[PDB]
């Protein structure tokens, strides 16, 4: 939101990532990798603010000048923001392209040449290899920040001129910790959240006050009754909502604590649902099992990757084959290649 | 004054002369032979992998090609024309990025362009770099200006990978394939510049940071500047080894001792404690696959034992000696698929996970 | 083929092309419109300048031996090399068959040519009226009539000009929107009574090549085709159909108030409250009273404009609105000092003649402000 | 060190006198045929691969209608016209990139200068390299002279895919096809060109050249070049091959038949010193492949080898003879599995050695035992 | 905002100002990839202001005295500043007070007040772009060239319109051919003293260099059928002008 | 042999007559009691698939919307009305090919047009 949210554990990467601009052998490149709502944003936004700001205070940005007052008011000339629009989902070439003509001209406030990628898996190829030469040789005083998930999903070009700086997801307990400080309610679920989000607390927080976590507990009992009946067609109005990845991610976590229930071990991530556990490792046989697990993986990546992708046919489709699994006699897939 | 003096070494350290270039001699001499004895193509397609060196070859191919000491293998180095090139301030070398500039008006405004006389130097030289993205229109036009240009025309062409071209364009210009850098080549090149810039450091990291980085000199020197941020400016064993988070091989035989034989719940336990420590996943996957390599040497001849550390090779001959070669083929192939498919994985733990229980099947 | 031989003056070349080049050029749909038509009779060499709808022909005087022919010569071209040759050089232009050669002092020049695409007979009139109205008549009564007619209008026949002779005299009549001209000239001429439509862009053309108030012309017009000779070169233009309203019915319709006085004085007064005159509804309100007229605006600046004016009056109080860009047009063609206003009602009709002479007369359907 | 030489043999070395096109005899005949006849159609439409020869047999035959007069069957001396075509001075003689006229408004302009015919020549030839990029509506509008055109103006239109273009085009006038050039004419080519260089040559180079050029003397001469840059001027074996990268196919048979004879230790041996001779592995794949391909081949008729393989080819005739197909297969489908995962193995050694032992280990006959 | 400081500041009549920006302005480059090309080199040395703009085909050089004793720097102004420069300076009032910093320029012309910021980078020197051995001189009125210029591109080739000159003892000769296949060929009485050359230019630049000169007596400086063309006034040296020929 | 030469066979064998047409009897048949009974509509559009019979039916409906034997359902094809129209030159008749004229200007043109009664047939045909 405003200025979005900084985030406790965040303060010591900060630091560290300071002090290499500060002895001013700062790589004009830097590709933050954090999982989605960790809170790489706030990162960014705090180090172009120290970067910018004409008078860069000891660890701090300015205290009071014009230069990062514009960028208050999110007006600065030398900053650049490159986000594909509200209404689309890839940024083009003509945005950035537009950025790096701008950037050949000086530095209007005197000061550095700030740049910044919002999301770098969202750039289109293209506009990936406009920004190559952007990012290999830069002008003076100019600076470049870039967002990931994953870094190996961009070019293979783009993260080798960038520094691969990477956010790790803070100790559980100190997660537990402050998610039961902002929200309240069992540790179940808090553990739950932070095991299916791979630990981003934001993404936790994005669970709880989004409407999935309800959906969730609806799959859930929908699940109650599916696998003792083996009736999973009834699952497709829970599996519906423009979530399909993440209701097939929780699914595919159900199935995984089962297997893991199977060859018993300490830990499982689904907490909150131990019944259902057991009576998923109850009825479903390993081979069965991993063959299902195995589906539920496919489909949520076939429905994250292609867009426009019918959904319901998709979901349809795989819970015929689910139930077609569950009758004896079917030979199951094994991945290879 | 404060306009940062300070470059990163991946272009600070780039060549500036043929006798800077780590390694690609079969492209060097086939260079510096050409410029000498008076056989000079006016095309050439530099094709290789990231961070080898296309860029720098072509700009040390531009210096030779237009100073003014006549046309040498060797520039000079001192004079305008070499120093505006390094610079990248000269005229008659062009940089076009081919990802803006592939619609019709920009191509037809190069080959508008092409028809004239040069400026300062003797050729007026397009670096075009990326080409495998010209949009089809783009190259269309540009088959002309590439095949029969006028006298004072050379292209030299930069492109990631060769596959995205038409074979049509591949065939009208002089292909150099540039070679990834083997990691002797990474790790003496390394040593000679943190030697240079009075950069304590210690073979270890450097053998670990060339081992990280497949064969891409930028990539050493980005994990260079990486591994010298954090770590009070210098490169150390330890520090390298965090910044990647790489594991030592005794972690990782566990994991494959326990996982041939079948104990699930220490297999699950390990993940989970590694997960603790937080490394990083394809990590463990290539140390399981290397472990594995390693156990099928020993079954093949038992004279390639694990000498490299030669620790724990107690547990290696031990398990060589356990398991049929079919059962490690068939774990190696589960675990390499996995691999495979982290991306593609929810998460990166989740999708080890199920490659581990997936290897878990065999009884 | 036949070949043609010119040697002929630079200046007195440059008129007629430049005059011709009204209905040349202008996005050219064909490889024909766009060029000019050269043909050698006795002594004069003829320029026909052609769109399909206006054909000028330009009579330049032979005075050497020339050649006879006709060619299509690329208008444009020909115009720019008889411009920018030294002043006073005779230029030499010969039919090299398919092509067009042209020499002057020490250059040359070189152009295609079509041979025949553009003879057909090209024209066809009935002349009903034949006035020699000279120069000055049809220089003031076109410059007092044009305005600015009907742009995209529906109603085609508004575009051009109403031509009725009668009598001596000759009324010319144009309706746009709120706006009509009227100028009664008295040729003096026992002439037959007729009425014809005239294109707009035919009125534009022949008032601009028309200048130098000298010569009485030679005007020949018809139902489908009207011919205008001004004095050496020659107009002919379509003409548009009937559908046009009667002059006789929307001039007279029995005004009852009646005013005067001065006309640069409502110039000045109409200029100042244009300034604030509602922008989205161009006009202004006009307060009538005896011998008083007060001019008031109000612009969506919420800024209000007010002038007082003596302009003699003896009806009733009233209240008309107007738009001022339409009376600014019947005040500066009416190229007088002087002028009467009559008016009739808030909806119906403001007619305003020139306090000078009957001659001159104009009507402006009044405003709702 | 600085020169005035050189003229890049594809760039000197290009056919004007109809006896330097190499191959493509149907072309050559049926041109010759027309022209000594006078029966010339109104469009050309050149199909085939990548450097075969369609822009100079074009250049070729727009020189041989017009040059100083005289119907001739190409042959032409003391041609002016002729000249100025093979100098780049245009005369009636129009190349025109099609890309840069996709839009049915520039194939329009081009229609309505149709009519400019004497222009220091008698034919006036178009030039529409890849035409098969035009728009739908650009080839209506072109469509329209291609039926009735002038008889001054001649259209030849080159392609590389015929099945993009529209079909009422490709039936107008003629299409004509060049076939790839076999590595025999390469090395023919190669050799006399070398020759009137006065630069010797190694025919293990030539035949080397040959075969690594995909049959377009264009690739061919690029590569040859490129290999009398990486010697001095002087083309030989081990310079061609370390410039090709393509490591022993000896030192990869003599592989291949360890692995069939299921001697781990000797494919260690070749294996390292392999690696010692700095090859690249996925060369070293590719080449093995290559080789259980040709195995494969020779099971079916005796003629899979080529000329060069008379090196080796008793040993494909004992590894066809010993070894049955479906254990080929079982070898075949084992290394392409091993080169499909080999950019994620550990090291590109690391995987290929993998890939053979694993090929070992899952050895039909004699597996390593457990 | 607190303003910033100059490093280089000046004071010029609005004639010397107008006279540079209309002898160069035509000569430089827009969109051009060359960043550095898209704009304008105000160089100043001694007291003297030299104005240098380039588009890789052109080069317009014009130095004019001022009086003041100059530092020695240079600076680039894009396309838009400069044009929107010579749009604000039009009267006649003297000041025209010219603060060059490191990253933007500002003329302050009484009321108005100008503001750019500078292309970073460094222009290429217009000295090695000029021929220094000139051995073929060529010279004749102003005007006599202009009108000929111009009345021999009128039917030249639409997009790039390239003409030929021949120069020769006798005369000097300029042709002209369209794709049209239109031929145009004239004659003009220049005075030279050596033997034919024949060269290829573009009419564009060359008639934008002669209309932009204005002065009465010109001379040409020639090479090479290749190289570098050097025109400048016959009867001063404040300004040059270059013009890469054309390949046929 | 060089048969069509002389005349294209679509422009050779362009339909003069109803009968002439093969295939499209469903929209013959409706022309043909369109014109005989008089339900004529002000506007009138085909729609096919290239040389499929769209200017042939245009053409053929203009020859019996303005035949000189009146609005007729089975065109004379002799008369000076239809043999203008056969040739290519009818006064009023008006054909555009919409490919090469997609400005606003000659659409205006036309529309101008619309409004003055037709030279020598009945009705104004574009
Ligand atoms: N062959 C090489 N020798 C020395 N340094 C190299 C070589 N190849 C790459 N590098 C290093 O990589 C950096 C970038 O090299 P570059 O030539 O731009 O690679 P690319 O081919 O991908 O554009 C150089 O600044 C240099 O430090
Ligand atoms: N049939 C051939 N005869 C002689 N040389 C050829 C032939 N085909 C290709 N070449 C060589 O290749 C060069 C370029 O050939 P080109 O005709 O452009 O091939 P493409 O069909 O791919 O355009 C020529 O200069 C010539 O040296
Ligand atoms: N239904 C049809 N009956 C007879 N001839 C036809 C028919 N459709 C097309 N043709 C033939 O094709 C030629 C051109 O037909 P046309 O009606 O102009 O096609 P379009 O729909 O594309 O304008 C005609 O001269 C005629 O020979
Ligand atoms: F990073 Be390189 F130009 F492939
Ligand atoms: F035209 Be070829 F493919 F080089
Ligand atoms: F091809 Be048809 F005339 F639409
Ligand atoms: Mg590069
Ligand atoms: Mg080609
Ligand atoms: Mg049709
Ligand atoms: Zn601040
Ligand atoms: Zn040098
Ligand atoms: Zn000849
Ligand atoms: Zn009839």
């Amino acid at each position: 939101g405003p200025h979005m949210r900084w985030y406790p554990w965040l303060r010591p990467d900060f630091e560290k990532l300071v002090a290499s601009y500060q002895a001013g052998r700062g790589h004009h490149a830097l590709l933050i990798q954090a999982l989605p709502g960790m809170g790489d944003d706030a990162l960014i936004y705090a180090l172009s603010r120290y970067l910018l700001c004409q008078q860069p205070q000891g660890h701090k940005s300015c205290g009071h000048c014009r230069g990062c007052q514009l960028m208050q008011a999110g007006t600065h000339p030398d900053y650049y923001t490159l986000a594909p629009e509200k209404g689309k989902n890839t940024l083009g070439v003509d945005a950035v392209r537009e950025v790096t003509e701008k950037l050949n001209e000086h530095a209007r406030l005197g000061g550095a040449k700030v740049v910044w990628v919002t999301d770098a898996a969202l750039l289109t190829d293209a506009a990936a290899n406009a920004l190559l030469k952007t990012l290999e040789e830069p002008p003076a005083e100019t600076w470049f920040f870039l967002a990931t998930r994953e870094p190996e999903r961009l070019l293979a070009t783009l993260r080798s001129r960038c520094r691969l700086h990477y956010l790790a997801p803070p100790p559980e307990q100190y997660a537990v910790t402050w998610l039961s400080r902002e929200v309240t309610m069992s540790q179940d679920a808090l553990l739950a959240a932070l095991r299916l989000s791979a630990g981003s607390p934001g993404a936790a927080l994005a669970l709880f006050q989004g409407d999935n976590w309800q959906a969730r507990e609806t799959l859930c009992q929908a699940l109650a009754y599916s696998v003792p009946s083996g009736d999973w067609y009834s699952l497709l109005a829970a599996l519906n909502h423009e979530q399909a990845p993440a209701r097939l991610h929780w699914l595919a976590t159900l199935l995984m604590d089962a297997l893991k229930r199977h060859h018993g071990a300490a830990q499982v991530t689904n907490v909150d649902v131990p019944g259902l556990v057991a009576e998923l490792a109850n009825h479903l046989s390993p081979s069965r099992l991993q063959a299902i697990l195995g589906d539920v993986c496919h489909i949520r990546e076939q429905l994250m990757s292609v867009t426009g992708i019918n959904r319901e046919l998709l979901i349809t489709d795989l819970l015929l084959r689910i139930e077609h699994y569950l009758q004896p006699g079917v030979v199951l897939p094994v991945p290879h290649l | 004054g404060p306009h940062m003096s300070y470059q990163v070494l991946a272009r600070k350290w780039r060549p500036q002369t043929f006798a800077d270039v780590v390694g690609q001699e079969h492209v060097l001499t086939a260079l510096a032979n050409g410029l000498s004895l008076g056989r000079i193509h006016h095309a050439y397609l530099f094709s290789g992998t990231r961070g080898v060196g296309k860029t720098s070859i072509a700009r040390l191919l531009a210096k030779g090609l237009n100073c003014e000491t006549g046309i040498t293998a060797t520039p000079c180095g001192v004079c305008d024309n070499c120093r505006e090139i390094e610079q990248g301030r000269f005229v008659d070398l062009i940089e076009i990025d081919a990802a803006s500039r592939t619609k019709v008006e920009d191509t037809r405004d190069l080959l508008d362009n092409v028809q004239y006389a040069p400026a300062r130097g003797r050729f007026k030289v397009y670096l075009i770099d990326e080409v495998h993205m010209l949009s089809r229109h783009s190259f269309n036009a540009l088959l002309k200006t590439l095949e029969e240009p006028p006298e004072h025309v050379k292209f030299l062409l930069a492109t990631t990978d060769p596959q995205k071209l038409p074979v049509t364009i591949l065939s009208r210009c002089l292909q150099f394939h540039l070679k990834a850098l083997d990691v002797e080549q990474i790790r003496h090149q390394l040593e000679h510049i943190l030697n240079e810039e009075h950069i304590a450091h210690e073979p270890r990291a450097l053998q670990l940071l060339a081992r990280a980085a497949e064969g891409s000199l930028r990539d050493a020197l980005s994990l260079t500047d990486q591994a010298i941020a954090s770590g009070d400016g210098q490169v150390s064993t330890q520090a390298v080894s965090a910044m990647l988070g790489t594991l030592d091989d005794d972690q990782a035989l566990s994991l494959v001792e326990a996982m041939v034989e079948a104990n699930g719940e220490r297999v699950m336990a390990l993940i989970n404690e590694a997960a603790a420590r937080g490394i990083e996943w394809e990590a463990l996957l290539v140390e399981m696959l290397g472990l594995l390599h390693r156990i099928a040497m020993v079954q093949l001849s038992p004279a390639a034992l694990g000498n490299d550390m030669a620790a724990i090779e107690l547990r290696m001959r031990e398990l060589a000696r356990t398991i049929p070669p079919t059962d490690i083929q068939l774990y190696y192939q589960t675990l390499l698929i996995g691999r495979k498919e982290l991306p593609y994985a929810p998460d990166r733990r989740m999708g080890v996970e199920m490659t581990l229980l997936r290897a878990l099947a065999f009884h | 083929g036949p070949h043609m031989k010119f040697t002929v003056e630079r200046e007195h070349l440059l008129k007629p092309l430049q005059q011709v080049s009204g209905p040349l050029g202008g996005r050219p749909t064909l490889p024909i419109l766009g060029n000019l038509l050269l043909q050698v009779a006795d002594g004069t060499l003829s320029l026909t300048g052609t769109d399909l709808e206006m054909e000028m022909v330009a009579r330049v005087a032979l005075v050497q031996p020339h050649e006879p022919g006709a060619t299509t010569v690329p208008a444009r071209k020909f115009f720019d090399i008889c411009r920018g040759l030294p002043e006073g050089a005779e230029i030499a232009v010969q039919l090299e068959g398919e092509r067009m050669l042209v020499r002057s002092g020490r250059s040359r020049f070189s152009l295609s040519t079509l041979p025949a695409a553009d003879f057909p007979n090209l024209d066809d009139w009935q002349s009903e009226v034949e006035f020699t109205l000279p120069q000055a008549t049809m220089k003031r009564l076109i410059e007092a009539t044009q305005f600015s007619m009907a742009h995209q209008d529906v109603r085609y026949y508004l575009n051009g000009m109403l031509f009725e002779t009668e009598g001596e005299e000759l009324r010319t009549v144009a309706t746009d929107g709120h706006r009509l001209a009227v100028c009664s000239m008295p040729i003096g001429q026992s002439l037959p009574s007729h009425s014809v439509i005239v294109p707009r862009k035919g009125v534009i053309e022949l008032m601009r090549m028309l200048d130098g108030g000298d010569n009485p012309l030679r005007v020949q017009i018809g139902s489908n085709n009207i011919r205008a000779h001004v004095g050496d070169f020659i107009f002919t233009s379509k003409l548009v159909d009937g559908r046009f309203p009667d002059y006789r019915r929307v001039l007279p319709k029995n005004p009852d108030k009646h005013l005067e006085a001065g006309c640069d004085l409502l110039k000045q007064a109409f200029a100042r409250a244009a300034i604030l005159s509602n922008e989205k509804f161009r006009g202004v309100r006009l307060y009538v009273s005896e011998n008083q007229l007060k001019i008031t605006a109000n612009n969506p600046e919420q800024e209000e404009a007010e002038e007082i004016l003596d302009v003699t009056y003896s009806g009733a109080e009233m209240e008309i609105g107007f738009n001022v860009s339409y009376v600014l047009d019947v005040l500066n063609a009416l190229k007088c000092e002087n002028v009467r206003m009559m008016l009739t009602d808030s909806v119906s009709s403001v007619q305003i003649e020139d306090a000078a002479s009957q001659s001159a007369a104009y009507v402006v359907m009044p405003m709702r402000l």
